């Protein structure tokens, strides 16, 4: 039938962002409003019913001194003053230690997910560009087709440019590998299980067949081979002996088979450097207006 | 579907209905055997699984 | 003298938090190893999920006959195993994998699962392909008139598109259904933001109790004497009540009967100190 | 330049000659570029506050532009040893090849580079302690 | 199902329950007023007035992030107020400011009379509405 | 607008990196920045010091030593190796017992040869 052909998803380029990968995008904002949360908890109850010294912009370096493990120089001198430094610490052995875990977890399991899975997740998207040949039954089959996600899967390649189509077979292997995958080709699912078993081992067949075709042997018109042939292809196929001799020329007969954990590279934590140097220049922006204003 | 009772080899069922005469088309699930395609002829699948 | 208690209860803080960080370091690198099943051979060195096949019909005859020597792993498992993995019928074997989660793992003809994951309730899916591949067809009886225009009629459907516009018709347009975040999410950590915004709401009805203590006094001695002896003969009887009266560790031995896991008792024990 | 395959020593610029593209760096280009020139105009105003020394702040300000040097190239540094790393994961693997990428001298004269120009930043901002302090 | 916006509701809850606290100590201060002191009416009323400006300012903020329009534009016109009421009347004295100076009159006190019943009377509309969108969120 | 110079400012940077915090502190909105985003960069750094040393010595705990046939029949990585005349390449082509087949699929069907021709020669490349 014919089924898609990606790139074996590669392990990452790591934008520089991905510090935060451990938790979630909705627990790092439901930090940021806790942290505001609890450092004014504080103050209403260091200011008004007094014992003083920790003000708003007192209390907030407060709790950045509890969050970021780096301690206090100010310490709360009331029971509740003690009870909201009691459960922000807390807060804190929590998100730091489930920061280490989780980041343990993403450098021992890796495991690369696919971005499409369908063909639908090709047709819900605009990112990954397809591609089949340009004459052949893999090229006509979506324009007679009528089931309006092969149709809007032919939309795409009629118009969009640089030209999805190729020329040959090896064209669309090689702009698979060499294109980093942006490109999708659309074999034959005979051939995308035997270019992946075939070096260098770069790309997987994923999703199944869309559409479903045969191979057959051909005997001529009313030859008396026809019956013979016939009963016997229907013979192997119970047999066994069409399965065992599949497995031997795509898989036995072939490449790839069936970890290190390499250092952190500097573009995995290459985002704390530009917050890093961000909140120095921010800083001394802050020297000059502070200046300005004495 | 079908059948073989290998004591008296008669043909049972959908395909026990089209070797001894009372129908003249099958559409519906018949899975391509070998056994029944010695009886009765099969078209092209029309829905591979 | 206090330096030692400041000391040793330090190391103390040391180890129970790096056996903390440690060892949700290993939940969330164990339970990311978890991989599901996704095909025959990852299905045939699993132990733990049973496999499955209805007890007449060409579903059994194929793993028996098989020389694949992945399904004769399979098929060496189906024989000798306890309880019977083979079901009888195959709404039987649907309601197995319905019913005991994870556990239970029926083979069946592709065109009967996937009608039946997209069909009420949808508690059930089909993972990984194909393993042999059969075909079904239209029978013309021997020889007769009807036996080369239905097959250049099931060729020219084919092509089309109306045998997948019929399949899309009843299996998926008539369905009961449609069609992993790798991080901790909020419910991950969930109960630490209560104990958070619960422990500043302590708090402010705290600041509420010192700020009318403490400021409308402005506008002891036998109090420890009274409660302390108090607290000394109730919790002198505390240990008392405690140390008799034999209820320390409930042990509710059991056995699993493997049918809905059906957990049931073997003994049970409320040994105090030395009264079992 | 190349050095050992297609031996001959030509000095290609990657702007629009012809894997090894090179342009991961062409992203990078301008950041060292950036910090020479905030090193340039620090260094106009380093010897004129020695000249006059009537006007009163004249190592300070030229004192930010000798540190605004050294941190333009950090980020100089870091957006070209990002932009090598990402490129060296993204190539399709093949145990029978090794990409080694060692560095050469420039890079450790610009490594060496932050170290003084942070000191030239830090003692021009002592001379700004005594000389506006006494004036 | 606890997410980012239903812990702004539980957040902004157990602040408005001092918001309350805070215009309850502003009208029995009030009530000091204009029956029963002008510098110590200064002192008091001065301190309580900025934080329910800013906590106000952090509700605009925060739900704005968890993209709940609706008790967005809810706040908003008690901040158009505010926004307002950071402009209107900034009596003078280069200080931070407000209610203090001149009080005991029949103009501003009835401009002191308006804050004693409306934000008290939002401010318990909130802690209800808070509650009814907290519980709202987590059974759904 | 002290007891920050850089005699005290490589002090609050270095009682920094480690998370152990000395007893200076930044008292202006200029300088709790500086000390604000040091603080997080030196919560990222550590805890992807402590979350990749604890995925060494977790990537070299899995690996274990050959020690069956069958635990040399899953590895692509380690070669096979028979001698290619004799007794033992025939117990492997004439094998039936499945996880010797797949040991013969191998040693076909390889590349460079897997088959020494003396066992002078098979010891020496072991
Ligand atoms: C009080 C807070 C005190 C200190 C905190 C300082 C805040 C951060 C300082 C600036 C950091 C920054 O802003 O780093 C610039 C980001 C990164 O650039 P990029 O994501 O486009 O990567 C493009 C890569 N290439 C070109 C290959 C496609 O750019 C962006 O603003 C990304 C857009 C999202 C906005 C968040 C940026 C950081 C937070 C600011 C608050
Ligand atoms: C506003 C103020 C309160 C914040 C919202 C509280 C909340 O939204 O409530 C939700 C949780 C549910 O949790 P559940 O386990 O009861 O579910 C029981 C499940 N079912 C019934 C099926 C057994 O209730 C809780 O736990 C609330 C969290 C506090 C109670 C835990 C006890 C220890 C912590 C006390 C906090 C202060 C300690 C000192 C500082
Ligand atoms: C004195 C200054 C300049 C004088 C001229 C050079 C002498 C020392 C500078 C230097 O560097 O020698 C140059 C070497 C280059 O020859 P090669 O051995 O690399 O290639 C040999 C292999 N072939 C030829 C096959 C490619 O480059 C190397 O040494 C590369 C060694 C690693 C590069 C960075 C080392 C320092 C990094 C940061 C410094 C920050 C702290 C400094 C205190
Ligand atoms: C910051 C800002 O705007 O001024 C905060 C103002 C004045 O600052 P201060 O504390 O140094 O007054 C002097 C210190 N004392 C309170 C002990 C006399 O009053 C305050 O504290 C009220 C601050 C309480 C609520 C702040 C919420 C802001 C967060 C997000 C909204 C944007
Ligand atoms: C104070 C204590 C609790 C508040 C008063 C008790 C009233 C019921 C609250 C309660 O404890 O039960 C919890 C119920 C949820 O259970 P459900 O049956 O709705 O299932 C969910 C079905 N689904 C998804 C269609 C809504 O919450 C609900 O009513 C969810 C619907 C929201 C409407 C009522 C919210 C609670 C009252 C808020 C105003 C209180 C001011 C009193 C003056
Ligand atoms: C962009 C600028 C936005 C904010 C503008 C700041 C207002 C400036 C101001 O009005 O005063 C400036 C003061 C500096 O005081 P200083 O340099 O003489 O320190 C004395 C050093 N010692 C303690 C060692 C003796 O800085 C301050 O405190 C600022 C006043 C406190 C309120 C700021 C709270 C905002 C918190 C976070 C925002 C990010
Ligand atoms: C405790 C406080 C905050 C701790 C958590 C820090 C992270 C905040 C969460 C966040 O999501 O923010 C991260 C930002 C960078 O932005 P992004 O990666 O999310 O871009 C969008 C990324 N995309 C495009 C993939 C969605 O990192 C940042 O710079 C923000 C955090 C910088 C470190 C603390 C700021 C120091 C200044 C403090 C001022 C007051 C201190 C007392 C006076
Ligand atoms: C104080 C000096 C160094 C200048 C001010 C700080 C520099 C580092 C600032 C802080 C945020 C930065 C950014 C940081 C990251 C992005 C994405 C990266 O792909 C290229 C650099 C780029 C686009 C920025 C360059 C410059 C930048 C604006
Ligand atoms: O020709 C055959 N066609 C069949 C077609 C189907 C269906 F899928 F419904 F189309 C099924 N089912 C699948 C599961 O068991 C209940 C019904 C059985 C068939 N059988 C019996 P087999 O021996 O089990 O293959 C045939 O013999
Ligand atoms: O009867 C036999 N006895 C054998 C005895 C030995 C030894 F171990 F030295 F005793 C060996 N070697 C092992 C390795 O190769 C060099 C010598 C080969 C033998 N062979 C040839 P085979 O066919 O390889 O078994 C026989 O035929």
């Amino acid at each position: 039938g014919i089924s898609i052909m990606i790139k074996k998803p590669q392990k990452s380029k790591p934008g520089v962002f991905s510090f935060l990968d451990p938790l979630a995008y909705e627990i790092w904002m439901c930090i940021v409003f806790a942290y505001i949360g609890v450092s004014v908890v504080l103050f209403l109850v260091s200011r008004f019913s007094p014992y003083n010294e920790f003000g708003i912009f007192n209390s907030l370096w407060f709790s950045l001194g509890a969050f970021m493990q780096q301690g206090c120089d100010i310490s709360p001198r009331s029971l509740s003053g003690r009870i909201v430094g009691g459960v922000w610490w807390f807060f804190t052995l929590i998100i730091i230690s489930s920061y280490t875990a989780n980041l343990a977890a993403f450098l021992t399991v890796e495991r690369m997910v696919s971005p499409i899975e369908s063909a639908e997740d090709l047709s819900k998207q605009t990112e990954i560009a397809y591609g089949t040949l340009d004459s052949g039954s893999t090229k006509e089959f979506f324009r007679r087709s009528k089931i309006a996600v092969f149709d809007k899967m032919w939309t795409y390649m009629r118009s969009a440019e640089p030209s999805v189509f190729v020329r040959t077979t090896a064209e669309g292997v090689a702009r698979v590998r060499k294109s980093k995958g942006k490109y999708a080709y659309l074999l034959e699912s005979t051939m995308n299980e035997y270019i992946e078993q075939r070096k260098p081992c770069d790309t997987m067949k994923v999703g199944g067949n869309l559409d479903s075709k045969g191979y057959g042997i051909a005997t001529p018109k009313g030859s008396s081979l026809g019956t013979p042939v016939n009963l016997a292809v229907l013979k192997l196929s119970e047999q066994g002996v069409l399965d065992k001799l599949k497995n031997k020329w795509w898989y036995d007969k072939g490449e790839c088979g069936a970890e290190k954990t390499s250092a952190l590279s500097l573009s995995n934590v290459a985002g704390v450097f530009y917050i890093l140097v961000g909140g120095l220049g921010l800083a001394m922006l802050v020297a000059l207006i502070e200046f300005c204003y004495k | 579907y079908g059948a073989r009772d290998a004591d008296t080899k008669i043909w049972n069922g959908m395909v026990g209905e089209l070797v001894y005469g009372k129908a003249d088309i099958a559409i519906a699930p018949l899975t391509i055997t070998l056994v029944r395609e010695e009886v009765i002829d099969f078209s092209k699948p029309f829905m591979s699984l | 003298s206090g330096r030692i208690v400041g000391g040793v209860w330090w190391f103390f803080t040391l180890i129970i938090i790096s056996s903390y960080t440690a060892n949700l370091a290993a939940f969330l690198t164990v339970e990311r190893m978890v991989s599901p099943i996704e095909s025959a051979e990852d299905l045939s060195k699993q132990t733990e999920i049973a496999y499955g096949t209805l007890d007449s019909g060409s579903t059994k005859e194929f793993f028996r006959r098989s020389k694949i020597a992945v399904f004769d792993k399979m098929w060496t498992y189906m024989r000798s195993a306890e309880p019977s993995v083979f079901v009888r019928t195959t709404a039987e074997g649907v309601a197995r994998v319905r019913k005991s989660k994870g556990k239970y793992a029926y083979l069946l003809e592709s065109t009967m699962n996937e009608y039946i994951e997209q069909r009420k309730p949808c508690d059930t899916m089909k993972v990984g392909g194909n393993l042999d591949s059969k075909g079904y067809g239209i029978a013309t009886p021997k020889g007769s008139s009807l036996g080369t225009p239905v097959n250049l009629a099931v060729l020219k459907l084919s092509e089309q598109g109306v045998l997948d516009k019929l399949k899309n018709k009843w299996w998926y347009d008539k369905g009961e259904c449609g069609a992993k975040t790798s991080a901790l999410s909020l419910s991950n950590v969930a109960g630490v933001f209560y104990i958070l915004v619960g422990g500043l709401g302590l708090a402010m009805l705290v600041a509420l109790i010192e700020f009318c203590y403490k400021s409308r006094a402005e506008a002891g001695r036998k109090a420890l004497t009274l409660l302390s002896s108090v607290f000394a003969v109730c919790g002198l009887g505390l240990l008392g009540i405690a140390v008799s009266t034999d209820y320390w560790l409930y042990l509710e031995e059991g056995i699993i009967l493997p049918q809905n896991q059906s957990t049931e008792v073997k003994m049970s024990l409320h040994s105090g100190l030395w009264r079992v | 330049c190349f050095l050992a395959g297609e031996e001959r020593g030509r000095c290609f610029t990657i702007e629009y000659v012809m894997v090894n593209v090179l342009k991961m760096i062409r992203s990078a280009t301008p950041f060292p570029l950036v910090s020479l020139f905030f090193m340039f105009i620090g260094f106009i105003l380093s010897n004129i506050g020695h000249i006059r020394p009537h006007r009163t702040i004249l190592a300070f300000v030229s004192g930010i532009f000798f540190i605004l040097s050294g941190l333009s190239l950090v980020v100089g540094l870091v957006l070209y040893i990002s932009s090598i790393n990402d490129e060296m994961l993204n190539r399709t693997k093949d145990a029978e090849t090794y990409f080694n990428y060692k560095y050469g001298w420039s890079f450790a004269f610009a490594a060496i580079s932050f170290l003084l120009t942070e000191s030239a930043g830090v003692m021009s901002v002592y001379l700004f302690m005594k000389r506006y302090t006494a004036e | 199902a606890f997410t980012f916006a239903a812990f702004c509701y539980m957040l902004t809850l157990v602040l408005c329950a001092s918001l309350i606290f805070f215009v309850i100590w502003h009208i029995i201060a009030f009530d000091e007023l204009r029956t029963d002191n002008i510098e110590r009416i200064c002192c008091l009323l001065r301190k309580l007035v900025v934080p329910e400006y800013s906590i106000h300012g952090l509700f605009c903020l925060m739900f704005l992030c968890a993209a709940e329009w609706v008790t967005l534009g809810l706040n908003i016109p008690l901040l158009f107020y505010h926004l307002w009421r950071y402009f209107h009347r900034p009596a003078d004295g280069s200080e931070v400011m407000y209610d203090a100076v001149s009080i005991m009159n029949a103009d501003i006190l009835n401009y002191c009379q308006k804050e004693s019943w409306c934000k008290l009377a939002f401010y318990l509309l909130s802690f209800f509405y808070y509650l009814y969108s907290m519980v709202y969120t987590l059974v759904s």
